[PDB]
RNA sequence: AUCGAGAGGA
């Protein structure tokens, strides 16, 4: 709450770099089981991450401990086994 | 780009000729469902205590208290009074009031006229509530139409609404330097017949209607006769409702031609050529031509030299007073007003046969090759365009002689002088002929094998056979015609569904390659990149708001 | 649901009077006389009864909206008789007239029935 | 606390109770009624 | 008529004859009296509007609990019919009343296709109706760990109990016919075993502002043998201001105002109007089949007879119309001299008049006015909901701030698109211009791509730009905010 | 850019009418002190329209030109259109 | 009209088109707003046409194109070309959910400490 | 400056409907009587039904309005009657209510008709006027076998402003100037106009010649009742009501008079 | 579905009219007569009548749900 | 509650 307040006046877009995608990304290791949940309790390195933010409402965010609202989604990565051409910039 | 917003609303319209142009009626679940967060102060807090106390349940009250920390406290259940009490920095969500000022909208939107400030007037029944003058703009009426009504939240956005969409401002357009509001049906229709020469008003009649005028000084004007019994003209009590010393010459809907050139051009024998004198209706008739929405009409010298606030009494006063006026005088139609006389039926029946002859004689023609094609097109090209001829000659025809046969107390012949509504066409078509059916811009094409229907021959290029609606709405038509009659207008309802999609395609693609064209601090048109347009907006830089018609002296 | 109750047209709501009297500013001896609960079937009466009296200037009766259920007098005398007096008077003559008109309606009924 | 339906075919006023199968014993019709509360509802003419 | 010889021969070579030239039109073009008289797209908006009619739409009703149901109390048959309804048994169903309509100008509040409704008449039972709605609720056993059942929940045991009242239903968790039902009120009641204990409230409760009574109740078993409850809730809706009302010439409006009969005009015979519809309707949409009906009901009223309108028949017209309504005592054209209710004074125009059939359509405003203030929010995107089931919010579009960006109200258009829709903030890394992971609780606010603690940033933004630029990061693009 | 000289209209825009007004409503609202005698006025739209009319509106307009200078304006300083 | 005389004349032509298209039933329009559309359609040194293929070239903005049409394709453009939004625009800043720079928003306000005595 | 002096003529006075013409008075005064005639005359009406059982084929609400739409002898107990609202009792008590009661069950083959006979009241003055000691009664509902009506209603004082069905006039016919001798209405063409029942002119003309200096005299009347009251009471008891509504105005006039 | 107890415009009623109208109809009598011979004058109260469709004999021909 | 479809109103 603490951090000012402030207007962005300028928005510079770019291709998130791989490096910078493992370094922000929440879960460590990257995701590698397919399945949500197991036994109720979500997977902590499955898709139903306990950190990447909140499951249901009167939960707290692992990372962040936030709520429904006051936690913003938190990002996750896959380490992909060989590399895969992007469609979007096929034609790049 | 769009979303769902809070605070808004949508119930079916309804008229109101009692409510002012920039007020709405608003029902009273819609003010008591919203709410407008008002900051406590030493001024209000007195009022605002006893909103509170008040409570959700009645409907002036409210359902929030606001703190400054931030907790909220809901007075829709169980009230606690430890914490009914307020401060100064706190706020209470009041319910909707009279005055508030709310955005009107209606879709589609498809000028900035589509979306007003009005000023909410808490009416008891359920629906929206609406001036009949603010309708053309919204391009509104009442077959279950409904409105959005969006309700500003903060007090620079409600001041900003204020200043800059409210209603009496949004009178005249920037897009053809034109007023967007006029007179609309039942009071133009009503001003018409009042501004007639041989309106006498009684002594209470006058004051009745004097009643109904806002910006009345009191004094009842020196009747027009006053031997042997004192009476008021309407084009009186019209000048005494004209605000200010405006200045204005306008002319009727049946002003003939050669008036101005002969004699009397200044003494009007059928009483057009209004004439508006230090705010004082001197003489004509007044329609659409001169209360409508056609620029320099009597409204727009009215916001031209006045201002909105002004222009804004003048056109309630006028719905109102007009409105009081014809509970006395009436106005209907019906059947009576659909009869021509005997002699007018003949002469329809002259036009018409005389036609049906002309064309068997084209097709008698062309049937002995005796027709020598025009320059530019082929010899069914030229058939046919002289058919049509022949036809829309013969449909104008009767179409003026059932104009004519009209007489001054019919009722079509009243609400088309006024333009409150009909058309010559109209009239026409009710009377003497409906006329020629075409299909996409030809008459009926032979569906079946060179046959329109299989109740004529083949290779019939009659009237009949084509699509010529012979008789009237009056009269009736034949199974042909009207079958005929059903083709086109399924043609207009397919342009009507049609259209829409690729002009709305048109509209957003026009908006979104002007949207950010701006008029910048140095006067200049700019748009984002900052890349000027027009050194000078419209290259002289004025707005189109407060631009009019003029004529140059020297140029003829 | 947001239909008014039948009986709100003419039972007086508490706190609130049935007749208030505000004095016009634009012209002398004028009056604004504001009924609530009434409607035409009084306003009629009033104004031509006021307009029958020879020191009324002006008389005139309006309903503001006919959602609402008040009406509004106007009333101008001459400046040596007071609008309030007009009302009082033609108001007394009603009175007057109606139980005159009361008196003879029995009458003609008795000699209709007993021939 | 009988809670009796009425069948729909021959109306017969049969009662039944909760975890009872909704079967009418004189026609066996799967389809009953429930009676009109006895509560003093109040209609204004109007 | 077309075989007789006549002075000269169009055809003389017939083959077939038609039986009767009104046997083009369809089951809702033949309801409409004289079709001929009336411009064509009048007749197609009267046939798709005849659909929309309310009136008794089947016989046995009381044992259809269909979804929605709009049932008229005094259906009647026109007094101005075509010969086709009597197979089309629109005579046998009727939907509609006939009214008596003066087409007139009166105070205003009829005009741009409105009506004037008299209340008298409305309090007599005028175009009064009933609305069923039917309630389905069944109890699914499906599988042992969440089960539901027919019971009446306690505050004590159930979890998702509203603040709705209970107490209405019997020890069945159902209500019983014969009870006023307001809206968010409880009809079905039914727990479902949890896997505020061992029950969920999975209860059924009433529409909104609805106010209504139930009428009956069903209770049975389905295809898959468990029980069935179906309910319907019976609301009576008198007419009122907002109402659509309509002709069989296309001629529809809503209910201006609703005056007594004491204000309403009357001719020297006590004969206040039904319904006042504007002049100025007719002009425009040229229906002169309206105002022929007009005169034929009045001819027909007098003369004690149902009307012809057949659609092309020279055996009637105007005139004769005319003049068997000239036989009455009446004026040849229909006009009445009609006297203002109000001062008593004779209208100086003379006013048409006459019994002319009208249908009320199901366009009850009860059913179209809504309103939102901070209401439920979707998931995906924490914007208003949709729809005034859910109490949704209306839609500021693309053309509304267009039209808003055309005013200069920037300071509005914020508060429209952002703070009464989405009001959201997030934190911003200085540098890399990414969301940055900030705990408002301990106010350590972090970065683990650039690794920062104090080059962090509070931006407000709606949560709708939030999701977008998450999104095109998902999509390996890297939108990044600089505030600086 | 020198006070001496400016380039923009001397006339109050809508726009800075409408903006004017409600900031110093809001003001007003939120316990600002008044530069005007309230005779009776207790909402802030017809006080701040009052202080407008007045010209003792504490508020400097900043027209931003598009070169990317300013120039700063009182609102007493302009006329009132409206 | 364009490559046989130039981008003047076929602003000349285009008003007049345009005007002929409006004028022809009757209607007016101001001629300020058809010489605004002729001069956007014009300053560019070449006829943009009021679509996609015609606004998105321009170099107006990302978010501005992506508002428009093709948002996917001109996202992942500015994406392989590092471009940055000046938010010099209007959709911008409503994308944002920031003032934008119309109208009211086309100014600052700043408080005086000397008149508040 | 004084009022008019009014004389009246009863020209037809029967059990269903009176005739009579007013003489030397106003229009707003005649206005206002037929707007009290319509609107402002206390009768009694049912207003409270609560059906204990109902297997007709109308709902509650049917029955119930179809109910109140039946007039009832109010010729004399509606003075003694007062208001609900004015009554210090409890929600119902003799003085400001009339009970009824409906118990009908239709056991036989026939359709049995529930007409107005069968509602039963306390009041012996207050009966439903078909009822009273030719025309029949009026049907409520119809009952085939197994159908049953249980109900009981209370009938309350009102006037016709709040409700049609406390309206007590069949239609008020209200006319003067029967010769166009004012001009109040401009006939387009009089030839096609049929003279008025009092009207007073030969055939060869249409309308009386124009009369510069007149106001509208002689007002006729034709009060239709719906058997709740007499016609001559119906005129009676408006001009009554009209007078008292006048008096409480003067009242709260001189109280405001007095205030200033 | 029942004949209405009062006429719409003018309040008369019409609700004790409807039998021994359809009496007269069925003794012979034209449809006007019988509006004659029960006394309604004014077209409104005919209209009233003529125009009245009696649905409730047609649902009295199903059986009802409680004996 | 989500998706999809259909019917509609302006
Ligand atoms: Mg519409
Ligand atoms: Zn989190
Ligand atoms: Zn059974
Ligand atoms: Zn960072
Ligand atoms: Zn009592
Ligand atoms: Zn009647």
């Amino acid at each position: 709450s603490a951090c000012p307040l402030r207007t962005i006046k300028r928005v510079q877009f770019g291709v998130l770099s791989p490096d910078e995608l493992k370094r922000m990304s929440v879960t460590e290791g990257g995701i590698k089981y397919p399945e949500t949940t197991e036994g109720g309790r979500p997977k902590l390195g499955g898709l139903m991450d306990p950190r990447q933010g909140v499951i249901e409402r009167t939960g707290r965010c692992q990372t962040c401990a936030g709520n429904m609202t006051e936690c913003p989604g938190h990002f996750g990565h896959i380490e992909l086994a060989k590399p895969v051409f992007h469609v979007g910039f096929l034609v790049k | 780009m769009g979303k769902r917003v809070d605070f808004s609303a949508r119930t079916v319209i309804t008229p109101d000729p009692n409510l002012s142009i920039d007020q709405v009626g608003v029902p009273r679940s819609i003010a008591a469902n919203m709410t407008f967060a008002e900051i406590v102060t030493p001024f209000n807090i007195d009022r605002l205590q006893e909103l509170v106390r008040r409570g959700n349940s009645q409907y002036p009250g409210a359902k929030y208290i606001i703190r400054d920390n931030g907790d909220r406290i809901d007075l829709r259940f169980h009230p606690k009074p430890s914490d009914l009490h307020l401060q100064t920095g706190y706020k209470v969500e009041r319910h909707m009031c009279d005055g508030d000022i709310v955005i009107f909208n209606r879709q589609p939107t498809l000028h900035k006229m589509s979306m007003m400030g009005h000023r909410v007037r808490i009416l008891p029944w359920s629906t929206f509530r609406l001036n009949l003058s603010v309708t053309t703009p919204y391009n509104a009426d009442f077959d279950g139409d409904e409105m959005n009504l969006h309700l500003p939240q903060s007090l620079e956005t409600r001041a900003e609404i204020q200043e800059l969409a409210m209603v009496p401002r949004m009178i005249v357009t920037p897009q053809s330097n034109r007023p967007v509001m006029g007179i609309v049906q039942d009071t133009l229709t009503a001003v018409r017949k009042f501004t007639k020469r041989d309106v006498f008003l009684e002594r209470g009649e006058v004051m009745n209607l004097l009643m109904f005028l806002s910006t009345w000084d009191g004094k009842v004007p020196q009747p027009a006769i006053l031997k042997p019994r004192p009476l008021w003209t309407g084009k009186q009590i019209f000048s005494l409702i004209i605000p200010g010393h405006i200045n204005c010459i306008r002319t009727h809907s049946t002003h003939p031609d050669d008036e101005d050139s002969g004699p009397y051009k200044h003494i009007s024998p059928g009483d057009t050529k209004v004439v508006v004198e230090n705010g004082e209706l001197i003489m004509g008739i007044l329609c659409k031509k001169s209360l409508g929405t056609s620029a320099g009409s009597l409204v727009h010298i009215s916001y031209l030299e006045m201002g909105h606030d002004i222009t804004r009494l003048f056109y309630s006063n006028i719905q109102t007073v007009i409105n009081n006026w014809l509970l006395i005088e009436g106005h209907t139609i019906g059947i009576g007003d659909s009869i021509a006389d005997s002699k007018t039926y003949q002469d329809i029946q002259n036009t018409i046969k005389k036609a049906k002859q002309d064309v068997i004689e084209v097709i008698e023609k062309a049937h002995n090759n005796e027709l020598e094609p025009t320059p530019g097109n082929t010899l069914r090209q030229t058939f046919e365009n002289q058919v049509n001829r022949i036809l829309n000659d013969a449909r104008d025809k009767t179409g003026s002689s059932a104009q004519k046969s009209l007489s001054e107390y019919n009722n079509f012949k009243s609400m088309v002088v006024s333009g409150a509504k009909g058309s010559k066409i109209n009239i026409s078509q009710v009377i003497a002929v409906v006329g020629q059916q075409n299909v996409e811009g030809k008459r009926i094409p032979f569906g079946f094998k060179h046959r329109t229907l299989p109740h004529f021959i083949k290779d019939d290029y009659g009237p009949e056979s084509r699509g010529f609606v012979e008789n009237s709405y009056l009269a009736g038509l034949t199974p042909t015609e009207f079958f005929f009659h059903a083709m086109g207008g399924r043609e207009g309802l397919i342009d009507t569904a049609v259209k829409t999609a690729e002009t709305g395609y048109i509209q957003r693609r026009l908006i979104k390659s002007m949207e950010s064209v701006m008029v910048k601090y140095d006067a200049t048109v700019r748009n984002s990149i900052n890349q000027v347009v027009q050194l000078r907006y419209g290259e002289d830089g004025l707005a189109g708001e407060s631009v009019e018609f003029q004529n140059l002296a020297t140029l003829k | 649901m947001n239909a008014p109750p039948a009986f709100e047209s003419f039972l007086l709501f508490e706190g609130e009077k049935k007749i208030t009297i505000n004095k016009d500013t634009k012209v002398p001896n004028a009056c604004l006389f504001t009924i609530n609960k009434e409607d035409h079937t009084l306003g009629n009466i009033i104004k031509s009864q006021l307009l029958k009296d020879p020191q009324v200037l002006f008389a005139g009766y309006k309903v503001p909206h006919p959602l609402e259920h008040k009406i509004i007098i106007r009333v101008q005398t001459t400046p040596d008789y007071s609008p309030q007096e007009a009302f009082t008077n033609a108001i007394t003559d009603l009175i007057s007239e109606l139980s005159l008109l009361e008196e003879r309606f029995r009458v003609a009924i008795k000699d209709k029935q007993e021939g | 606390q009988p809670m009796i339906y009425i069948c729909g075919e021959c109306h017969t006023e049969n009662e039944i109770k909760s975890r009872d199968p909704i079967r009418c014993r004189e026609c066996g019709y799967r389809i009953m009624y429930k009676k009109r509360t006895k509560r003093l509802v109040v209609f204004d003419a109007r | 008529d077309d075989l007789q010889e006549k002075e000269v021969a169009y055809c003389s070579t017939y083959t077939h004859c038609e039986i009767h030239p009104s046997m083009i039109l369809g089951v809702c073009a033949s309801i409409i009296p004289f079709p001929d008289h009336n411009q064509s797209p009048r007749n197609t908006y009267q046939s798709a509007m005849g659909k929309q009619a309310m009136g008794v739409y089947i016989t046995n009703f009381h044992v259809r609990m269909d979804t929605l149901a709009h049932v008229l109390y005094y259906p009647q048959k026109p007094l101005v019919t075509t010969r086709s309804m009597e197979y089309l048994r629109f005579r046998e169903l009727p939907a509609g009343i006939n009214s008596i309509v003066a087409i007139a100008s009166y105070t205003g509040y009829n005009q741009e296709d409105s009506v004037i409704m008299n209340r008298s008449a409305v309090d007599r039972g005028f175009f009064r109706s009933v609305f069923y709605r039917s309630y389905k609720e069944q109890e699914s056993k499906k599988g042992f760990d969440q089960e539901e059942v027919f019971e009446k929940p306690t505050r004590e045991t159930c979890q998702g109990m509203r603040h709705a009242i209970y107490d209405k239903l019997d020890d069945d968790g159902l209500i019983a016919p014969g009870v006023r039902v307001s809206g968010d009120d409880v009809i079905i009641g039914k727990t479902v075993t949890l896997p505020r204990y061992t029950k969920r409230d999975c209860s059924t409760f009433l529409r909104t502002s609805e106010t209504g009574i139930v009428d009956q109740v069903m209770v049975t078993l389905n295809q898959e043998g468990y029980k069935f409850c179906k309910i319907r809730v019976r609301s009576v809706r008198i007419p009122q201001i907002g109402d659509k009302f309509a002709s069989r010439h296309g001629q529809k409006g809503t209910c201006g105002i609703q005056y007594r009969q004491e204000d309403m005009p009357f001719t020297c015979e006590g004969i206040t109007p039904d319904i006042i519809i504007n002049p100025h309707a007719i002009p425009s949409r040229m229906t002169i089949g309206h105002l022929i009906e007009c005169l034929q009901g009045k001819v027909s009223a007098n003369k004690g007879e149902i009307g012809d309108a057949t659609p092309f028949n020279d055996a009637v017209n105007v005139q004769k119309i005319s003049n068997l309504l000239s036989d009455y005592g009446y004026h040849l054209r229909g006009n009445e001299v009609l006297y203002n209710g109000f001062t008593g004074r004779k209208i100086t125009s003379q006013i048409f008049i006459g019994p002319t059939y009208y249908q009320r359509l199901k366009h009850m405003v009860d059913d179209k006015i809504h309103s939102r203030a901070r209401g439920p929010i979707q998931i995906l995107n924490r914007q208003p909901m949709e729809g005034r089931s859910r109490d949704g919010g209306l839609r500021f579009g693309e053309m509304e701030r267009d039209c808003q960006i055309a005013h200069g109200a920037a300071q509005f258009l914020r508060e429209r698109l952002f703070e009464a829709s989405d009001p959201y903030q997030v934190h911003v890394c200085n540098l890399c211009g990414i969301m940055a992971i900030a705990n408002t609780r301990t106010h350590t606010y972090e970065c683990r791509g650039c690794r920062n603690k104090t080059q962090i940033s509070l931006v407000r933004m709606p949560y709708a730009c939030k999701l977008l630029f998450q999104e095109l990061m998902s999509m390996s693009i890297a939108p990044r905010m600089m505030s600086v | 850019q020198a006070n001496q000289k400016r380039i923009t209209t001397p006339y109050m825009t809508k726009y800075e009418r409408a903006r004017v007004l409600g900031t110093r409503a809001l003001q007003i609202a939120m316990c600002a002190p008044v530069m005007v005698e309230l005779e009776g006025e207790t909402d802030p739209l017809l006080i701040a329209m009052k202080e407008l009319k007045a010209r003792k509106i504490p508020i400097i307009i900043r027209r931003y030109l598009p070169d990317g200078s300013y120039e700063d304006w009182g609102v007493d300083e302009l006329i009132i259109s409206d | 009209i364009f490559t046989v005389l130039g981008i003047e004349a076929v602003r000349k032509a285009l008003e007049r088109e345009l005007y002929h298209v409006i004028s022809f039933d009757g209607s007016y329009v101001n001629y300020r707003h058809l010489a605004l559309l002729c001069d956007t359609m014009t300053c560019r040194g070449h006829l943009m046409a009021i679509t996609r293929h015609g606004v998105n070239r321009q170099d107006t903005g990302p978010l501005m194109k992506c508002s428009f049409e093709e948002t996917v394709d001109v996202l992942m453009e500015a994406a392989a070309h590092g471009e940055s939004d000046p938010m010099k625009g209007v959709s911008e800043n409503i994308m944002l959910g920031q003032l934008a720079p119309a109208g009211t928003g086309c100014f600052d306000l700043l408080l005086d400490a000397e008149k508040c005595k | 400056p004084y009022a008019n002096q009014p004389t009246v003529r009863i020209t037809e006075l029967t059990d269903e409907n009176v005739k009579f013409i007013i003489e030397n008075t106003d229009l707003a005064v005649a206005n206002s009587i037929r707007r009290v005639f319509i609107a402002e005359v206390p009768i009694i009406a049912i207003d409270w039904v609560q059906i204990d059982a109902n297997s007709s084929v109308l709902h509650d609400e049917f029955i119930a309005h179809r109910l109140g739409l039946i007039p009832l002898t109010s010729d004399d107990i509606v003075d003694k009657l007062q208001y609900s609202r004015d009554c210090t009792c409890e929600e119902f008590c003799p003085e400001c209510s009339v009970e009824f009661t409906l118990d009908v069950r239709c056991n036989e083959d026939q359709t049995r008709h529930v007409t107005s006979r069968d509602l039963i009241s306390n009041s012996p003055r207050v009966i439903p006027v078909t009822s009273r000691n030719e025309q029949d009664d009026i049907l409520i509902v119809k009952l085939r076998k197994g159908q049953e009506l249980r109900l009981r209603a209370y009938a309350k004082k009102g006037f016709g402003k709040e409700h049609a069905k406390w309206n007590p006039t069949a239609g008020v016919a209200f006319e003067y100037d029967p010769d166009n001798a004012l001009r109040h209405t401009v006939y387009p063409k009089p030839e096609e106009w049929p003279k008025s029942e009092y009207s007073e002119l030969d055939e060869d003309e249409s309308q009386a010649p124009y009369d510069p200096n007149g106001k509208p005299e002689r007002f006729y009347y034709n009060v239709e009742s719906c058997g709740s009251l007499r016609p001559e009471t119906i005129v009676l008891s408006a001009l009554s009501g009209l007078k008292k509504k006048l008096s409480d105005l003067q009242t709260q006039l001189s109280h405001e008079i007095q205030s200033d | 579905m029942i004949i209405p107890v009062r006429c719409f415009t003018c309040g008369k009623i019409v609700g004790n009219k409807w039998e021994a109208y359809l009496g007269l109809l069925q003794a012979e009598y034209t449809e006007g007569d019988a509006l004659d011979a029960l006394g309604l004058k004014r077209y409104c109260c005919r209209r009233m009548l003529l125009a009245h469709v009696d649905l409730i004999e047609k649902l009295l021909n199903y059986a009802p749900l409680e004996k």
